[PDB]
Parts: structure tokens; C-alpha cells; sequence
């Protein structure tokens, strides 16, 4: 399967290794081994690094974990001053949900996009339900937001599933706007506010006109969201299929989404899209079969890695280091390329 | 738990096929079976048509969808 087991931290690289349950770390600019006090039950198929980049989720199907990433110190800035073998320690997520319900799977976590604030973590789950955790309190989420119509989730129920979510930019109402895709093609907003200690959450509303209208529904198949940080907000639609949608979000009031141009990826197959950190009308795009790049100027589309499923995706931005796109297939071939 | 179950099913069932490949009578119609093949459960539905029914889904469609089951029996 496709997943994204690296991230990278101050130009230190690291990669999770599932068997080790430990992250091996390498400084590009030193080789030592962040051990999981308390491994996960689940198979990890994604890392997130925290905005405020203090914590690392652990992210799987059934199951989310949070390493406590170990201080630095000494003169060469390496963990714990050094040592071959850190000792993180790990914190599960919603143990006591995914223990209960056999059924129920993790569809995407997110990082609220706040660095000022403790780092809150959304769990987007097959009932069609939204949660926020504070890392204060890992039992209990601070908030449970059901995305049926205010009129299991009746929705998921009919066997319409929330697929994919992502924050756009802070928007006067300040809140966030959380986009909600679901596996119909259905967009939805809602606005998130996070004030130090109570959660504003807004009503859900997703009523947005695509423009122009689907001659037959965006396929069963939609898989992916990214929001592109730019005024009006940019919303990329992915599906399985391999075509992406470029929606530019308008008024309406609820907002429209007037798709701008449709692009096929010639993928001969889940897609997960990435947004670039120096150039924001470019974004990548990782599969089963390769990596894309896509450009927008028709959009200008880049096949960069034709292969062996990528198991591990990350743009580095540095000073020192340059830019470059780090790629790791599930052979673990280590694949970088100069952007 | 479920999508778990289903990659290790997966890779059993490569493993099964190459090796009936690399081999390539009676271990051969077990792993036949083992795969689901369509043709070996029929030679041998020598118990009921509702055995039949449950042999073919347990090898062919190990998850079970209780809509369409009514389909899968006719």
C-alpha cells in the first residue's frame, strides 16, 4: 500500500521502522534511533509532524499514536546529547474507540494548522464523525462534531463516507475553514476557531455550486483534498481514478466551487496530494505507480518518479540544503531529486 | 482490523498461487481451492447447493455483503 513513514525535522531525516517501532534519524547536514517507550497496536501508514514540531503522529487505520520528540542539546544539536538509542515517549489517541468498535476505521488525521497554541490532533473516522483532541487530554476529545445534516451518521449509514479534509487559510468569519470531502465528491465548509481553552466550532455547510455541473457524479471514487494557501482558496480534488479538479472557491452565503480545469494523471490508485512549502500554485501528487508534479500556470503536469508503491514523501526546504523531494519506495530505494 | 485481515489474505493467496505455479494431482486441487478456483468447486459440489454457496464465498469473496447475498445464492 502507498504510505508516508518519513518526515523530516530541522534537516534531520526520519524514518519509521514498524518492525523496530522506532524512528532512525539522519542528519543531512549522527545516526541515532528514537525507540517507542509504548509501541503501536496498529500497522502505521502515516507520520505527521506537529506545526509546532515538538510531537510526531503515528498514524493507522485503526489507531493514532503521538511520540514526544526527545530536546536537543550538545554541540552538535543531536538528541538527548547524543545518545545511539533515545527512549520517546509515546501516547496513543482514542485507545478505548478503535478497541470497541471493530468496524470502525481512521479515514485521515490532521494537525490544527496553530503554532502559537498546544498542538490539537483531528481524527476524521468511517462514521463520519470529526474529533479534536488536546494532548492534555488524550482519553476524552474536546470536541465531537457529527457531519450528518442538522435536519452512525445517517449518512454513513447510506454508505456515503467523509474521505478526505484539510485547513485552508485564517479567513474573517478569525476562524479556520475546514474543507470535508467525501467519497461522492461532496464538498463541505465549516469554520474553526481554537481561543486557548473554548472551541468555536461553526455550523457545517457544504453546499458549494460546482461550476459547471456534474453531467454524471464526480465518480464513487474521490480520495483526496488539498487546500492551496492563496485568496480566493484553491481546492484540489483527487480521485482514484487519477483526475485531479482545480476548484476555485467563490462566493455564492454558502461558498461555490467553480471547478477551473480538470487534469488526468496518465497514472499507467488512491492518490495522496502534498503541498509545496516554496512555490504554492505547485503541488505533489504520490501514488501506487509514481510521483507527479503538477504546475499551475493547462496545468503543467511532470511524471518525476515512474515505479514499487512510495513509501515515504517529503520536500525539504533548507537554507544549506537546497530544495529537494525525498522518496522512498517500499524496496527502500531513497530517491532525491533537486527541485 | 478488517483491511488488515485483508493485505495478509492477499499475500497469503500470492504465496499459494506461486507456489502453484513453481509446481506447475490432489494437493494441486487443494490449492485449487485455496485460491477459490471457480471450476475445482464445482467438480467436486459432490455436498448441497447451500454448501456449494458457502465453499465458493469463504474462497472467492471473504468478506461477505449481506445486500447481495440473495444474488450470490441464485
Amino acid at each position: 500500500q502507498l504510505r508516508n513513514l518519513l518526515c523530516v525535522l530541522d534537516g534531520d531525516l526520519l524514518v519509521w521502522d514498524a518492525e523496530e517501532c522506532a524512528f532512525h534519524t539522519v542528519t543531512l547536514r549522527g545516526e541515532q534511533k528514537l525507540l517507542c517507550t509504548n509501541p503501536p497496536l496498529f500497522d502505521v501508514n502515516e507520520v505527521l509532524l506537529s506545526p509546532t514540531q515538538h510531537h510526531v503522529a503515528l498514524v493507522g487505520s485503526k489507531g493514532v499514536m503521538v511520540l514526544e520528540i526527545p530536546k536537543r542539546w550538545g554541540k552538535k544539536s543531536e538528541f538527548e546529547g547524543g545518545e545511539k538509542t533515545v527512549n520517546c515517549r509515546t501516547i496513543p489517541i482514542a485507545e478505548r474507540i478503535f478497541t470497541s468498535s471493530t468496524s470502525l476505521l481512521l479515514k485521515q488525521a490532521i494537525w490544527y494548522p496553530s503554532e502559537t497554541q498546544e498542538p490539537h490532533l483531528i481524527l476524521l473516522t468511517s462514521d463520519n464523525i470529526l474529533r479534536l483532541y488536546n494532548l492534555q487530554d488524550l482519553f476524552t476529545p474536546v470536541k465531537v462534531i457529527s457531519l450528518s445534516s442538522a435536519e452512525r451518521s445517517y449518512k454513513a449509514s447510506l454508505g456515503e463516507t467523509a474521505v478526505a479534509c484539510d485547513f485552508g487559510p485564517l479567513a474573517v468569519l478569525v476562524a479556520y475553514p475546514l474543507y470535508i470531502l467525501y467519497e461522492t465528491g461532496e464538498t463541505y465548509l465549516m469554520y474553526i476557531d481554537l481561543q486557548k481553552s473554548n472551541i468555536t466550532v461553526g455550523k457545517l455547510l457544504g453546499p458549494l455550486p460546482m461550476y459547471p455541473a456534474a453531467e454524471d457524479n464526480y465518480g464513487y471514487d474521490a480520495c483526496a483534498l488539498l487546500c492551496l494557501p492563496c485568496v480566493p482558496n484553491i481546492i484540489v480534488i483527487a480521485t482514484e481514478s487519477g483526475l485531479l479538479y482545480h476548484c476555485v472557491v467563490l462566493e455564492g452565503l454558502i461558498p461555490s466551487l467553480y471547478v477551473f480545469e480538470c487534469v488526468e494523471l496518465e497514472l499507467a490508485c488512491p492518490i495522496k496530494l502534498h503541498r509545496d512549502p516554496i512555490c504554492p500554485s505547485r503541488y505533489h501528487c504520490t501514488h501506487v505507480a509514481g510521483v507527479h508534479s503538477v504546475g499551475l500556470t493547462k496545468c503543467l503536469v511532470e511524471h518525476i518518479l515512474c515505479t514499487s508503491p512510495i513509501q515515504g514523501f517529503w520536500i525539504i526546504s533548507d537554507l544549506f540544503l537546497g530544495t529537494s523531494m525525498i522518496c522512498i519506495t517500499c524496496d527502500f530505494e531513497c530517491i532525491v531529486r533537486p527541485l | 482490523t478488517l483491511t488488515e485481515f485483508e493485505l495478509k489474505w492477499q499475500h497469503w493467496r500470492e504465496e499459494c498461487e506461486r507456489h502453484l505455479q513453481n509446481g506447475t494431482v490432489h494437493m494441486e486441487a487443494v490449492c485449487r481451492v485455496l485460491l477459490g478456483d471457480e471450476e475445482v468447486l464445482l467438480e467436486k459440489r459432490d455436498t448441497t447447493w447451500y454448501h456449494f454457496l458457502v465453499s465458493r464465498l469463504l474462497f472467492k469473496h471473504p468478506t461477505v455483503k449481506p445486500t447481495e447475498l440473495h444474488f450470490y445464492a441464485q
